[PDB]
């Protein structure tokens, strides 16, 4: 076989290279993704709320979203209206209609921010509802979504980047550094 | 429009408000002489989160600052502040 | 230095007896507990929501509340507007004022249902706010509160009972079996 | 209909009464339950570990077990070797054999303490394994278990009592107040 | 006061570029990172276990570690002995000595894999213990550590990369594709 | 008020159990003010009822109504339930 | 050593994929010391392999072995895999 | 058997050990003159959790207490303590 120490060395280079190589992915291909962010931003700046859900492979990312939008030390940031909707009682299982009615009744202005596989018919039904969404999907459930290669080896990195893009965009407009 | 300008300077010039805080928040605030007068001051903020965050973290600072100064927001030895969204 | 098997026997009897002995406790003190339930019930039947929090000794009870109000198999029950506010982003730490503003902005009609020790100034401040509450406390922060002996050996049992009393009361009125 | 305030009154009395009425349940009927506790206690005092799992209706009780065995303020108590095995990576889904092998490899002396419905074939398989258990079941999977009426209105209370019985028994013997 | 749509465009390019630009970072510093992986790998291949903890800014990464080492669909992979030690009862608070004794007693062969800030004296004390570790730190508590720029804008990306490097390295040797 | 025989069509319907009729539908009440040959208006005592009923039986009610004969000579009558005062 | 044709029966078996043979079984090695006509002993380089193999293929191996003909003239030969030194 | 008895009194009589701590823990400890001597003291605890908890929370107290006293555990200006389970 090949020595681990030589192995790890080669490996480290391809890894970093492949990364640089793909760095442009998002701009190459720039989408409607801007308008989604736009609308989501408007949504949020209008006081609406963000009910975040994720497929079972992306819990770590739901977590990431929650702690990066509202970090332990807020400093002078807003407290952003963000809900871990995965963990919520209203997360649809049997009867999205009740999930949906209750949700509409509890919140003033909810929006669904879902990321990844739609793993049940309950959630499909709600994301197809008329409540505002922010769909980061592997398959275009709907016109207005952000499409993502599921089996991409760099999927995990692009979620950060996109989030980071989203976080920056939202605060750049909240803080009047940019005109939406 | 002149009062506007200058309410902001009292704020800028205040201890418990940092430069970034003035920039990110207070600069975006704007005065409402319709509605204002004179036991209350009305300001507009471009959007809801600003109207809410400002109100939550600086409303008392503004009440304070205002009561402790002359303006054209008169007597009101205790002027109230109310900030809102624009249209 | 007494046999375990004889020990466990004696122990089992005192245990059960002590329980029977105290069974009446609640009726034998019927404070304004009824009106709180009344108001809370009205609150809920008006569509308001229930933001549930608990001291760190009573997580198990927050859990209990959440799964008993909205059980896995709802059957024909409502989906009740119940929020685990302990786990929420708005749970007050540094700046209850933001917690409070953002909470008021997200929800249509929140109510705080807190149980146990008030372990920080953040939470004290909110429970003293003017948002509707349902206080199950060890010390009377406020007059419309339900008072509980903290060091009671039967505390744990009385939480179930009270909850059960609450759940029954709410559904007895929702279902028009009783007139509130 | 009937007035809520008169309703709640009647209700409160039956509730407390029914409780007193059933207080003896555990002694009436005393079981093999003593020997289970005995063995479990021996297990624990021998340094073995307790992997706790619960059916989806009893999360609150798993929580209760975890926080009551190892309370925030330990005082002078041991740190007891207790694992929330529900939340663990080894909790069996597809392939109890791997769950089981890994479990046996990671821990020195595990024991399964399960409570409630056995909701999958993965868990059934492990609880039938030869690793030591402490079965609180609704159906006798195995000779050595503690049987519980699932649909008992006082189920919830009896879990506390039993736990409390268990906690007391274990510390009464650890502290040499009683001879096992 | 620059248009959002032009803004987002510029932003997207710098973002991707900066990423490509830094792509080499890891190879461009290849510290003793290799030997740590080596030893950790040996540790794991010898059956030892991995008790994972993370500072409160990196929960998302603990989550990531847990679900990537043991994915929902294992396929033909091992079940790897990985423990979320953050959520564990033994996580040291007041008395690392007990944490440490009980940990040593429960597990056959534990190793601490910690990532990020050491936020209490309890955890410092254990990571300084003699139990095997895998330290991903912001400050060198110890010499066999992997050092990380805390305030790096690309910190989040490098955690994935390193993990990915680790996961690959471990399976490349477990599967005899590489000689350690 | 006689028009409340609406409840008997409901009671008499397959997809609705006795407890469902009791706990929910019995509490419903008709609104001949408002209510306009293409809609039926009902009152529910409170909000949760107005919402739960609407969510779980609104279609049942639309259905049932459209499929039967007062002030609903529509092929497809809509149902709107509300809270009382 | 010639006795390692054990691997070809495994390779050649339905319920075992090429990657499974490669990642796991190829790394296995026979132990004619120990190993006694009612058991077969194999070595695996390390503990995880010894454990995972044993957990997921031990029965496959018992099987395969019992169903074939050296030093395993048993109707039901047991398999025991271990780590090396 | 006499030493046993009296090691316990030094412990009982010690500041940083409460009555319940002595009762719940230390009383159950017992001396091991086989194995003991004299740079180490060996004690038995009835079971593993006791052997472990005691060792974790009081091992240093015992080392201490022992080094700072005469016993029949000699010279050892720094006597080590080792507690174990019984059979
Ligand atoms: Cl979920
Ligand atoms: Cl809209
Ligand atoms: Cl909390
Ligand atoms: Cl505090
Ligand atoms: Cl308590
Ligand atoms: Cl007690
Ligand atoms: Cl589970
Ligand atoms: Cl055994
Ligand atoms: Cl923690
Ligand atoms: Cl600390
Ligand atoms: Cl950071
Ligand atoms: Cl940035
Ligand atoms: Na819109
Ligand atoms: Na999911
Ligand atoms: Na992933
Ligand atoms: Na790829
Ligand atoms: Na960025
Ligand atoms: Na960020
Ligand atoms: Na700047
Ligand atoms: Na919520
Ligand atoms: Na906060
Ligand atoms: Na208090
Ligand atoms: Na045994
Ligand atoms: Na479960
Ligand atoms: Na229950
Ligand atoms: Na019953
Ligand atoms: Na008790
Ligand atoms: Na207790
Ligand atoms: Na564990
Ligand atoms: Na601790
Ligand atoms: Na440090
Ligand atoms: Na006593």
């Amino acid at each position: 076989m090949k020595n681990f120490y030589d192995w790890i060395k080669e490996f480290i280079r391809d890894q970093g290279e492949f990364i640089a190589q793909q760095s442009g992915w998002l701009e190459l291909e720039r989408s409607s993704y801007a308008k989604l962010i736009a609308q989501t931003i408007s949504h949020v700046l209008n006081g609406g709320s963000l009910l975040v859900s994720a497929d079972s492979s992306r819990h770590w990312f739901l977590n990431y979203i929650l702690s990066n939008l509202n970090p332990k030390d807020l400093k002078e940031r807003p407290l952003l209206s963000v809900i871990d909707f995965n963990a919520s009682s209203f997360y649809p299982k049997n009867d999205a209609n009740l999930s949906l009615a209750t949700i509409e009744m509890t919140y003033q202005n909810p929006m669904f921010w879902h990321v990844g596989k739609i793993e049940n018919e309950g959630l499909k039904t709600i994301l197809l509802s008329k409540i505002p969404s922010f769909l980061w999907l592997f398959e275009e459930l709907k016109e207005d979504c952000l499409l993502l290669k599921e089996h991409d080896s760099l999927l995990d990195y692009k979620l950060l980047q996109l989030f980071k893009l989203f976080e920056n965009a939202l605060f750049s407009v909240l803080y009047n550094k940019v005109t939406l | 429009n002149n009062i506007e300008k200058e309410i902001l300077a009292l704020v800028k010039q205040n201890p418990k408000v940092s430069l970034i805080e003035y920039e990110n928040y207070f600069s975006q605030l704007k005065y409402n002489p319709n509605a204002s007068k004179s036991d209350i001051a009305f300001f507009y903020a471009p959007n809801q989160v600003l109207c809410t965050t400002i109100t939550a973290k600086y409303g008392a600072l503004l009440k304070e600052i205002l009561s402790q100064n002359k303006v054209g927001m008169h007597l009101a030895h205790s002027v109230d502040v109310r900030i809102e969204v624009a249209p």
